[PDB]
């Protein structure tokens, strides 16, 4: 059937590079100083249609977690993890974000949103 | 005892009012009992206030009920307990329409049950007249030059169009004319558009148009540009019937109404979760709505309202669209992710029936609009059902 | 001119008269009417089923019908009487020092068991025809406060936990008040919820540093799950599912012997708590920084919102209860008590007596008309219909 799709709105939107759909904002960003498989990674706060695989526990720079891949909704290509426990106290603060690979992903600019008349 | 002297004294007091006195009369001197506490003085018209509660009891229970009649207390039979006819209810299919070569994705009848509209991902639309006498539908002519396949169809309200679109990212749509056969007009304006959503202005010489990139216009039977808005991603639109109001549902979850003559907008719905789809009614009162990870919802287009949530259906992976259907629209039939179709009743949140028969998901389901014994299944396999009364 | 409705009535009224032990009347009603014989036999006894749906839905319509054949009335309408409804204080209970955090009847609504911010639980007993409670035992070495409390399902033991950063779990018999073994697995550990086995010998513990364990009646460790921060779980009736809310604001259901894991609900705020109805099929659960909010399981839906508790950090506990789960009862920071109907989302009652805030609410569940109330100001509230 159609996949539906959805939209977050703002300024400095962020896309699959492979297909062009939307995924975040430049609202949504907490820290750029990550670094993944293909170079430098960013952390975000929340990203809409997205696609999830299974909880597999790895060793990173930063003691042991356990993540899930991450994919796009519409062409199925792998985009990041999520983080679902981490066992260091000191790194609770990303228990739930999503990192995204800054080379698998395009930057656009979007039209500001048409404020309400509130009528 | 008690309990048969309340009766007496009812019953004699309902009797003094259809002109009988002298039975009354006998019928106080031979039982004993006699006619503000109930002792001293008798309510005014019990018993008919007893019967009417429990002609609305047997109402209530009724599964498949009919309301035209809900208004007229009385002409009822008393005699026996009342019980609709399902007689037509539509549960058991009798066609299996197997022409499209790929996964069908949307279906749609002609605003007067006489043609069906079916449009695939295999890039063509297929139209089927409707035998009066027979209720078999027939293949009449097929309409092709779509590229990636139709999405949504919009018919004419003379049924002398249609508009077929695309699915995301595709920016053109086509108007054929149905009685030729031939192709009017397909119209585009630029490349890095996307049209998705389509609507009619009730007189038959406008349509507006829109997509999730911010473009929303109005346009002419030629493809002439005759407005435009700004700043809206919309998802589904409709015109309402006064001629000068564009219903449209984005991506901020609301169904917000706006006016393009003398560009104006209101606030009508706001929804606590993402809107895939809706239909308005008849009368352009109430609003059905199919809701992201939640079941199908109801809203009242003047108190502002929720009137009931239903439940039963899954989705939220793939685009489901639903309708109202049934004698004076008393049922709401929907398609769902798990191989069958939804019915529900208008009184009720749990669903009647649960239609199976299909092996994969089932996109659109269509009522027929005049004959109310006809329904139409547009399936994920390549399989239009058509569902009517059992033998 | 009698029309066709008339005649229905006159001769359903016939036949009544006749059948009630009367032979003239119906001869001389008939005499006038001039209308006797689907229209050949009546269907026998039409008036007393008639009348009988007409109570039916006379009694379907009343509100606080918290109640568990002839005997009604015709001449008016029925109603319940909102002073037979719960509303009103019956006892006051006070024997703890410090506060009480948590309250619970047991599964056969004859003891209630109460534990306070000391070191002590407190067990009363139900007198079943005077509906009085009286102190019967005393548990006492819980250092640090009492927060959950559980009852087996035949309440013979009763597993209770302390607050948050504790290591240690009670399990106590009822019959003998003695106490069982003192479990403790990991010196850094953290349980602060625990449920039952439906077969009554093993149990299900968790916390919010990561342990989720299933363990026995001896202590003993029988199986552990990693990498879930759990807050508040429940047993299914199987046997084998076990449902258990987590930090990431939504439930989840876990199968330990088959090793397996789904979702059910998925929220946008977080969940302090939630209850299960009797027959496994909704969940009632509190929300924080908004209101009650009730979820279909099988059909993964929210269903409705109930509204004006405030509850803002703290964790705040509600419950089921009525004739057939038909009323939901709740506590709330503003020192009062909140009774909903299922049909609606505005409160039948918003009761009142507690001087600080209340924090556990529970209803009898063999007992109809019996709440408790356990606020933090020393004292539990025992509430019954009106003298
Ligand atoms: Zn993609
Ligand atoms: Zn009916
Ligand atoms: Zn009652």
């Amino acid at each position: 059937g159609r996949i539906f799709l959805d939209h977050i709105g703002g300024t400095r939107l962020f896309s699959c590079a492979n297909c062009d759909t939307i995924l975040t904002n430049r609202s949504e960003l907490i820290s750029t100083r990550f670094t993944g498989a293909t170079g430098r990674a960013f952390l975000f706060n929340k990203v809409v249609n997205l696609q999830y695989s299974e909880v597999q526990d790895r060793v990173m720079l930063t003691g042991r977690h356990m993540v899930r891949d991450v994919s796009c909704k519409n062409c199925n290509s792998k985009l990041g993890w999520i983080y679902e426990f981490a066992t260091e106290d000191s790194q609770r603060y990303k228990e739930g974000r999503v990192i995204l690979e800054r080379a698998l992903v395009r930057e656009s600019e979007g039209f500001e949103e048409h404020v309400p008349s509130d009528n | 005892s008690q309990s048969d002297e309340d009766v007496i004294r009812l019953i004699g007091q309902h009797l003094n009012g259809l002109g009988l006195n002298q039975t009354v009369d006998l019928l106080m001197q031979e039982s004993g009992c006699r006619l503000l506490p109930p002792s001293v003085m008798l309510p005014p018209r019990r018993l008919q206030t007893l019967l009417r509660q429990a002609v609305e009891l047997q109402r209530d229970r009724c599964l498949y009920h009919n309301t035209k009649l809900d208004n007229n207390l009385d002409s009822v039979s008393l005699l026996i307990d009342h019980v609709c006819s399902r007689r037509q209810f539509p549960c058991y299919t009798q066609q299996i329409l197997t022409e499209h070569c790929n996964e069908v994705w949307f279906c749609k009848f002609s605003n007067d049950g006489t043609k069906l509209a079916t449009g695939s991902k295999d890039t063509t639309v297929i139209i089927w007249q409707v035998d009066p006498d027979t209720h078999l539908l027939k293949l009449l002519k097929t309409l092709e030059g779509h590229a990636y396949g139709v999405s949504y169809i919009a018919w004419s309200p003379d049924d002398n169009y249609l508009v077929a679109c695309g699915p995301d990212d595709c920016s053109e749509l086509w108007l054929w004319n149905v009685q030729t056969g031939e192709l009017r007009t397909k119209m585009s304006q630029s490349h890095e558009d996307s049209l998705t959503s389509v609507a009619w202005n009730p007189d038959g010489k406008r349509f507006v148009t829109g997509g999730q990139r911010g473009q929303f216009y109005q346009c002419d039977l030629d493809g002439n540009l005759l407005d435009s808005w700004e700043g809206v991603r919309v998802q589904c639109l409709w015109c309402l019937s006064d001629g000068k109001t564009v219903l449209a549902s984005d991506t901020h979850q609301r169904i917000r109404g706006y006016n393009f003559e003398d560009l104006t907008d209101r606030n009508i719905v706001q929804e606590d979760h993402p809107i895939m789809s809706f239909t308005i009614s008849k009368n352009g009162r109430l609003a059905l709505l199919n809701v992201a990870t939640q079941g199908v919802h109801l809203w009242d287009l003047q108190d502002r309202v929720l009137v009931r949530k239903y439940q039963g259906v899954t989705q939220g992976f793939y685009t489901i669209h639903s309708c109202f259907g049934g004698h004076n629209e008393d049922f709401i039939a929907s398609g769902s992710e798990d191989h069958k179709v939804y019915i529900w009743h208008k009184r009720s949140e749990l669903p009647i029936a649960e239609l199976t028969g299909h092996t994969r998901t089932v996109n659109c389901v269509s009522w027929n609009p005049q004959i109310p014994s006809m329904m139409a299944s547009a399936s994920d396999d390549g399989t239009v059902r058509i569902w009517g009364p059992a033998p």
